RNA sequence: UGGUUCGUGGAGCCAUGGGGGAAUCUGGGCGGACCACCGCCUAAGGCUAAGUACUCCGGGUGACCGAUAGCGCACCAGUAC
RNA sequence: GAGCUAGCCCUGGCCAGGGUGAAGCUGGGGUGAGACCCAGUGGAGGCCCGAACCGGUGGGGGAUGCAAACCCCUCGGAUGA
RNA sequence: GAAUGCCGGCAUGAGUAACGAUAAAGAGGGUGAGAAUCCCUCUCGCCGUAAGCCCAAGGGUUCCUACGCAAUGGUCGUCAGCGUAGGGUUAGGCGGGACCUAAGGUGAAGCCGAAAGGCGUAGCCGAAGGGCAGCCGGUUAAUAUUCCGGCCCUUCCCGCAGGUGCGAUGGGGGGACGCUCUAGGCUAGGGGGACCGGAGCCAUGGACGAGCCCGGCCAGAAGCGCAGGGUGGGAGGUAGGCAAAUCCGCCUCCCAACAAGCUCUGCGUGGUGGGGAAGCCCGUACGGGUGACAACCCCCCGAAGCCAGGGAGCCAAGAAAAGCCUCUAAGCACAACCUGCGGGAACCCGUACCGCAAACCGACACAGGUGGGCGGGUGCAAGAGCACUCAGGCGCGCGGGAGAACCCUCGCCAAGGAACUCUGCAAGUUGGCCCCGUAACUUCGGGAGAAGGGGUGCUCCCUGGGGUGAUGAGCCCCGGGGAGCCGCAGUGAACAGGCUCUGGCGACUGUUUACCAAAAACACAGCUCUCUGCGAACUCGUAAGAGGAGGUAUAGGGAGCGACGCUUGCCCGGUGCCGGAAGGUCAAGGGGAGGGGUGCAAGCCCCGAACCGAAGCCCCGGUGAACGGCGGCCGUAACUAUAACGGUCCUAAGGUAGCGAAAUUCCUUGUCGGGUAAGUUCCGACCUGCACGAAAAGCGUAACGACCGGAGCGCUGUCUCGGCGAGGGACCCGGUGAAAUUGAACUGGCCGUGAAGAUGCGGCCUACCCGUGGCAGGACGAAAAGACCCCGUGGAGCUUUACUGCAGCC
RNA sequence: CGAUGUCGGCUCGUCGCAUCCUGGGGCUGAAGAAGGUCCCAAGGGUUGGGCUGUUCGCCCAUUAAAGCGGCACGCGAGCUG
RNA sequence: UGGGAGAGGGUGGUGGAAUUCCCGGAGUAGCGGUGAAAUGCGCAGAUACCGGGAGGAACGCCGAUGGCGAAGGCAGCCAC
């Protein structure tokens, strides 16, 4: 049947992209903690031009 | 005059058209004044605060006239009659000599080619707009300003209107539409004769299609749901209600009066 | 109403949101309701190291572990998945 | 977290082919004027049959399956909420 | 040594199940160490509005080539979508951006918010929506509308030449729009031809013939020709389009009333440029040569595509901005702009390949899902249906045999036809088109495909209409009439309703529990009540603000019922609600009678009665399509029986109409009638309604229903009662090879016993060791820390006149 | 209760006799036929339907007869539901 | 042709008395109704009176034992 994932690039980048965690103060504490971490992506990678 | 139907299929045999025949050949409106985007949407800024709207035709918004002071002394002959879909009265596109078109809510009776004009001077005919002390006690009017110079908000549906029954120093006494008795600032304007289109309370919407296509999006009982969702909520097979019948959010709904008692308005009405 | 051991208790003191609303040494706060005596301070202005907390980092030491232990990773690991 | 799903908003696209023939119009009949009645035209409808398409009615199978919702026959809508 | 313990390793089942659609395979010859599986040739089967092509999203080296088989592929593999290495993605015109705007987001001004932060006209971002200049062929192993060839365009910049007041983010026009039905002329596409061009071919009885079989186009500036879309032209006046405006708008006059003319498209023609089949020869994993000086002609069907802003009708009344045209302002008129012609400039990004699927979403080469365009011929009425088949792409990445039971799918059946069974569940009957002919009832539409009957093929003859050809031949559609021919059967194969009576419920089309419930449940038009006067009520929000709504009592919100017909009665004592400037109680606050604590005292500090104090409750009334409710006992009529009549007790009042053993009726299969041979079901009645009842509506209702119950005509493997056959599995051989479960096992029956149900304890009986196909009785078989029950001072969801609070309101 | 699937039907049976019929038999208020009751005896047989989920029951037409019970109210790793 | 009478019918207006209701003044021990009375309204201030406002209905005397029409029927006035 249709399953969950969907992809889409646009989707991917509006959602969980860098500008959209830098916008609000949750998402900037995502990006603090996953660079604690030490996360080697701190965000999805969305491809293509 | 109604349009019927005969019954080829069911729900076309109650269902019932508006006569369009005062709408004169001018079923497309008018470019320069009006139409804006209208913008469709059933809630705020993300939450729904009027349940079961959505749906129904795209409509343009015909920005009309509802401050007639602008052309005081200018007349304008009344060039159109057409349909408006926001409301539930035609409009009637009228041409000034100024050469500016504007659209005013249609009255009763108002003809093709016909001269209409609006202030303290003003003939009281059918169309004309005048500040209400200047017309005679007893006259029907619509188009009625509730303060001076805030534009016209009483008596706009099809086939309203408000009689004038006094004055009392600055003020005339309305009976408005709904029978109560108003104090109206005698500086307000207001344009005489009744609104027009009163077979607009005849239709037969038909089917639930019809509903639809003006907008109105199904409306499910408190009954049908559940305690979570309303407190007329179950119970097992029927319910009578078992409590005074309430909204969704808990207030009474069969005779719980709710217009604030110290509101500043309450030393201008009279009546129900 | 909050803090103090203080939970309305005899309930103060310190701060306040709010209504009223003084004075400048014979002026004012306090010594746990209050009053008198006797005593201690001088509000509604700001700055002030040290001694005190911690360990991303470096060093030293261990009646600390020794690859199912020890930090999740001794090995290109917050990676593969 | 609304890339599944529910609603709505903005903008696009899609619905083969057949039947039934509303109103209205033309002619005629009829009257004082009509109402009205016949044809011809007409192509209306949450209209009928029914592919795409959207469903999931009943049965059989499937049950460590092809499948963490499937498969075969049958069934509903199919210009409209 | 145990914790259904944790991590890792290895056994069991077990060489067992499966090897992932039944569309299908056979042979031969290459290569190789090794071929059912890789290569090539032939025979065969499958898809063909796809299982064929082209785009879009997603994927991201999968594309091509060379060298390879350790692992991946459900087996094999010399093979690949795999490994190693190299190569391949070329744009001013395609798509996106130095263009525009919508939802929405962002957001200077401004508003709000303990903080973080929230709204927010302008502006901005924001797109398969608008705007924008290109088509056809050839070349690679891989790219091509990108490279080459031919022809054609678009902007900018600089120059000359001719013209004009040029001239803005500003003003106006335009862009600018719905659904259905459509006319005229074209195109794409397709059918065909005695016409043209072809390598060839007379087979097997006949055919040298207008014989068979293949192909008979593509694009293309200017100017043309045809069809079509847009548009009136002036002269005055002007107060409006937020400055100005010669523009627009508006009034008055004149010629047009025409699409004449002006532009603007599409389509034919076109200088010219390309392509060019079958068959034959070759060596490819494929392409090339020839056929080729190839021919490239005439009819017919004809689109949902073009002219597209065409026409008509209808209501539910159908985006915005920029590009484009005009108008003017600051400014400038040695500028600048328009036209024509030259020379120059024209960036960044994608471009491979898959793409209904082995490359996307599904952990998998997964029977699932995935938007758009093309999608041929023939025949059946038709069509994207169905059957065969071009172009083409496939035979679904385990085979070989066998001919068991048994499972699934499929076919047939004597005689009977529902006797089966919860129930005709399933399956079977019917089935397309043409013609007759159809009842009750009805809301006059329907019920209607009612029911149900007849024709259906093929040959010959006569013959009526249309469309294209000129008023004709051909050609393309429809008919009418008359004779004949054949088979069991003529929509001969495929796609293509069984029929009827009655009732319950819901009016009807619809919606719903993704993943057991599609209904009598929700919704629905309609009806009633109530709130609401616009800063409306109500809703979200602390607020700002937003919806309501750029709406205004014919409008908006809540509640209930639910088309329509006929109707919705009594009770306001209680609750809710509404109306009541009286009275009672009633908090803070005021007021201080009076008393108290210290003081030498003025004084300071406390309590503190009357009395004035709101809302609310009490009280007074109305209000039931508001919450709710609407009795009992004894007596009486001259056959009995019954009680129209009477009496009494009580309540706020004591169910009317209508229906009734019902979706409600326990006793109950109530009792009679009807359906049957037989009727706890079904239908019509009585009323003793345990326990209907009038808007949580009552009783009916045409039609409608994948809803439920009953009954009959028709038809059957459902049944007496089974039998046979086909195939995919099962089974044997080769090959790859799971699983839950598992204290260990060397695991019989009976009668007892044992914690009350023994392979294991007692006694007897039976019994050589070990396997294979199998049936399920057992091992209280497996699977889930029982879901019913109880417990825990365990948890959660709901409602209320439980407690106590909070938002909100007075 | 860290699992023993529960009514009814279908299919497969099997066991006990306190026997529904068939066979032997005492008594009989046994003329005979047919009955009643009864001792012995299970070897075998013990119908097809309508109603209802029904076990049971009531009926229709029969028959020699239309038996009662056990086997987890036998039997869902056999089926139905 | 020339004149006459009439509530003949209709549309639009329009007048006064009166009823009921709301608002203010001032006024208080009941009003009301019937054969008799009670329900009921009235100490929350009624009936009665005055002032203004609203709305609907028919048309008081004229008016007649009158007139008009086919009938049912038709009445304050005005114009069409
Ligand atoms: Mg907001
Ligand atoms: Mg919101
Ligand atoms: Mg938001
Ligand atoms: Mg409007
Ligand atoms: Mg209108
Ligand atoms: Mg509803
Ligand atoms: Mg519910
Ligand atoms: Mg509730
Ligand atoms: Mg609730
Ligand atoms: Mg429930
Ligand atoms: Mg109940
Ligand atoms: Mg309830
Ligand atoms: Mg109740
Ligand atoms: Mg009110
Ligand atoms: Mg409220
Ligand atoms: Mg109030
Ligand atoms: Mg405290
Ligand atoms: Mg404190
Ligand atoms: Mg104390
Ligand atoms: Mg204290
Ligand atoms: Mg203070
Ligand atoms: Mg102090
Ligand atoms: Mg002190
Ligand atoms: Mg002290
Ligand atoms: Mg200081
Ligand atoms: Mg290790
Ligand atoms: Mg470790
Ligand atoms: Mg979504
Ligand atoms: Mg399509
Ligand atoms: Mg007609
Ligand atoms: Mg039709
Ligand atoms: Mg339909
Ligand atoms: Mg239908
Ligand atoms: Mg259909
Ligand atoms: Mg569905
Ligand atoms: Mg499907
Ligand atoms: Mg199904
Ligand atoms: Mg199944
Ligand atoms: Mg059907
Ligand atoms: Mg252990
Ligand atoms: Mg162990
Ligand atoms: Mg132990
Ligand atoms: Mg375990
Ligand atoms: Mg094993
Ligand atoms: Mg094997
Ligand atoms: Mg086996
Ligand atoms: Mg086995
Ligand atoms: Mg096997
Ligand atoms: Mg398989
Ligand atoms: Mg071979
Ligand atoms: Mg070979
Ligand atoms: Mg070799
Ligand atoms: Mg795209
Ligand atoms: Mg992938
Ligand atoms: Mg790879
Ligand atoms: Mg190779
Ligand atoms: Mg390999
Ligand atoms: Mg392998
Ligand atoms: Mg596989
Ligand atoms: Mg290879
Ligand atoms: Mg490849
Ligand atoms: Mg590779
Ligand atoms: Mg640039
Ligand atoms: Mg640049
Ligand atoms: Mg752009
Ligand atoms: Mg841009
Ligand atoms: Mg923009
Ligand atoms: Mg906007
Ligand atoms: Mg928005
Ligand atoms: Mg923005
Ligand atoms: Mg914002
Ligand atoms: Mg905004
Ligand atoms: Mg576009
Ligand atoms: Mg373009
Ligand atoms: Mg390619
Ligand atoms: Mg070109
Ligand atoms: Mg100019
Ligand atoms: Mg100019
Ligand atoms: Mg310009
Ligand atoms: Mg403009
Ligand atoms: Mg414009
Ligand atoms: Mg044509
Ligand atoms: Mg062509
Ligand atoms: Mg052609
Ligand atoms: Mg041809
Ligand atoms: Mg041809
Ligand atoms: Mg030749
Ligand atoms: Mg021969
Ligand atoms: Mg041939
Ligand atoms: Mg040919
Ligand atoms: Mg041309
Ligand atoms: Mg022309
Ligand atoms: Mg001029
Ligand atoms: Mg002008
Ligand atoms: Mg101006
Ligand atoms: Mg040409
Ligand atoms: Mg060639
Ligand atoms: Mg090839
Ligand atoms: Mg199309
Ligand atoms: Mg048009
Ligand atoms: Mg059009
Ligand atoms: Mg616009
Ligand atoms: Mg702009
Ligand atoms: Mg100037
Ligand atoms: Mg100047
Ligand atoms: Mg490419
Ligand atoms: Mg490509
Ligand atoms: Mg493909
Ligand atoms: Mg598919
Ligand atoms: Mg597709
Ligand atoms: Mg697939
Ligand atoms: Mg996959
Ligand atoms: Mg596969
Ligand atoms: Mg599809
Ligand atoms: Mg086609
Ligand atoms: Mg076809
Ligand atoms: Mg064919
Ligand atoms: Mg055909
Ligand atoms: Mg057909
Ligand atoms: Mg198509
Ligand atoms: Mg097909
Ligand atoms: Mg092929
Ligand atoms: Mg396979
Ligand atoms: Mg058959
Ligand atoms: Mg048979
Ligand atoms: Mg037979
Ligand atoms: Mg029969
Ligand atoms: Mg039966
Ligand atoms: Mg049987
Ligand atoms: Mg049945
Ligand atoms: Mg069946
Ligand atoms: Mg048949
Ligand atoms: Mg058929
Ligand atoms: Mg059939
Ligand atoms: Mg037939
Ligand atoms: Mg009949
Ligand atoms: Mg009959
Ligand atoms: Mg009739
Ligand atoms: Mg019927
Ligand atoms: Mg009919
Ligand atoms: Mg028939
Ligand atoms: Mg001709
Ligand atoms: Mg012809
Ligand atoms: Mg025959
Ligand atoms: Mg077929
Ligand atoms: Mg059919
Ligand atoms: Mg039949
Ligand atoms: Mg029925
Ligand atoms: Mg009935
Ligand atoms: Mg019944
Ligand atoms: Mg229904
Ligand atoms: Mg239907
Ligand atoms: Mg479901
Ligand atoms: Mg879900
Ligand atoms: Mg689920
Ligand atoms: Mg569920
Ligand atoms: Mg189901
Ligand atoms: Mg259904
Ligand atoms: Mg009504
Ligand atoms: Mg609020
Ligand atoms: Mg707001
Ligand atoms: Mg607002
Ligand atoms: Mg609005
Ligand atoms: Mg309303
Ligand atoms: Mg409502
Ligand atoms: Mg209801
Ligand atoms: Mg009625
Ligand atoms: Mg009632
Ligand atoms: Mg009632
Ligand atoms: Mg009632
Ligand atoms: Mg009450
Ligand atoms: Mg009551
Ligand atoms: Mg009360
Ligand atoms: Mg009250
Ligand atoms: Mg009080
Ligand atoms: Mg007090
Ligand atoms: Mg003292
Ligand atoms: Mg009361
Ligand atoms: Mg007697
Ligand atoms: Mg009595
Ligand atoms: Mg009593
Ligand atoms: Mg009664
Ligand atoms: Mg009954
Ligand atoms: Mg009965
Ligand atoms: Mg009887
Ligand atoms: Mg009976
Ligand atoms: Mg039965
Ligand atoms: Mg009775
Ligand atoms: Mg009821
Ligand atoms: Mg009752
Ligand atoms: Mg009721
Ligand atoms: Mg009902
Ligand atoms: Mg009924
Ligand atoms: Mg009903
Ligand atoms: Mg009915
Ligand atoms: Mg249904
Ligand atoms: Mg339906
Ligand atoms: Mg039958
Ligand atoms: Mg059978
Ligand atoms: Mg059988
Ligand atoms: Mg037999
Ligand atoms: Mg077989
Ligand atoms: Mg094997
Ligand atoms: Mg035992
Ligand atoms: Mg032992
Ligand atoms: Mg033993
Ligand atoms: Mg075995
Ligand atoms: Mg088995
Ligand atoms: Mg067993
Ligand atoms: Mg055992
Ligand atoms: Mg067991
Ligand atoms: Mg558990
Ligand atoms: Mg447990
Ligand atoms: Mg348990
Ligand atoms: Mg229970
Ligand atoms: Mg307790
Ligand atoms: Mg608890
Ligand atoms: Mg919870
Ligand atoms: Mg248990
Ligand atoms: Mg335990
Ligand atoms: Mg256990
Ligand atoms: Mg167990
Ligand atoms: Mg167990
Ligand atoms: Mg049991
Ligand atoms: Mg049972
Ligand atoms: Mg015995
Ligand atoms: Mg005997
Ligand atoms: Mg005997
Ligand atoms: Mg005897
Ligand atoms: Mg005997
Ligand atoms: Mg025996
Ligand atoms: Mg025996
Ligand atoms: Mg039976
Ligand atoms: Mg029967
Ligand atoms: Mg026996
Ligand atoms: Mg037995
Ligand atoms: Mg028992
Ligand atoms: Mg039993
Ligand atoms: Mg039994
Ligand atoms: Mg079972
Ligand atoms: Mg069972
Ligand atoms: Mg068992
Ligand atoms: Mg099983």
């Amino acid at each position: 049947m249709k399953r969950t994932w969907q992809p889409n690039r646009r989707k991917r980048a509006k959602t969980h992209g860098f500008r959209a965690r830098m916008r609000t103060p949750g998402g900037r504490k995502v990006l603090k903690r996953r660079r604690q971490k030490g996360r080697w992506r701190l965000t999805p990678a969305v491809r293509k031009r | 005059a109604v349009k019927k139907f005969k019954p080829y299929t069911p729900s076309r045999r109650f269902m019932t058209v508006a006569d369009f025949s005062e709408i004169t050949k001018t079923e497309p409106e008018k470019s320069l004044v009006k139409p804006l985007k209208k913008t469709g949407g059933r809630n705020n800024q993300g939450r729904i605060t009027v349940r079961f709207r959505g749906g129904g035709h795209k409509r343009l918004y015909r920005i009309i006239d509802f401050k007639r002071w602008d052309k005081v002394g200018i007349p304008a002959k009344v060039a159109a009659i057409e349909y408006d879909p926001n409301r539930s009265a035609r409009i009637a596109l009228l041409h000034y000599v100024d050469g500016e078109k504007r659209y005013i809510i249609a009255p009763d009776g108002l003809q093709v080619g016909q001269q209409v004009v609006a202030g303290p001077d003003a003939p009281i005919q059918v169309g004309n707009a005048l500040p209400l002390r200047f017309i005679p006690v007893g006259t029907v009017v619509h188009a009625v300003e509730l303060e001076p110079k805030k534009g016209a908000k009483l008596a706009r549906a099809a086939g309203t209107s408000a009689q004038i029954q006094g004055r009392e120093g600055d003020y005339v006494i309305l009976r408005l539409p709904s029978g109560e008795l108003r104090k109206v600032h005698g500086e307000c304007y207001a344009t005489v004769g009744a609104v027009g289109n009163a077979d607009h309370k005849n239709i037969v919407l038909g089917k639930a299609g019809r509903s639809r296509w003006l907008g109105r999006r199904p409306h499910v009982r408190g009954a049908a749901m559940n305690p979570v969702d309303h407190p007329h909520g179950g119970g097992e097979g029927r319910a009578p209600r078992g409590r005074p019948p309430a909204s969704p959010w808990g207030w009474q709904t069969k005779g719980l009066k709710t217009r604030k008692r110290r509101k500043p308005s309450s030393r201008f009405i009279i009546a129900r």
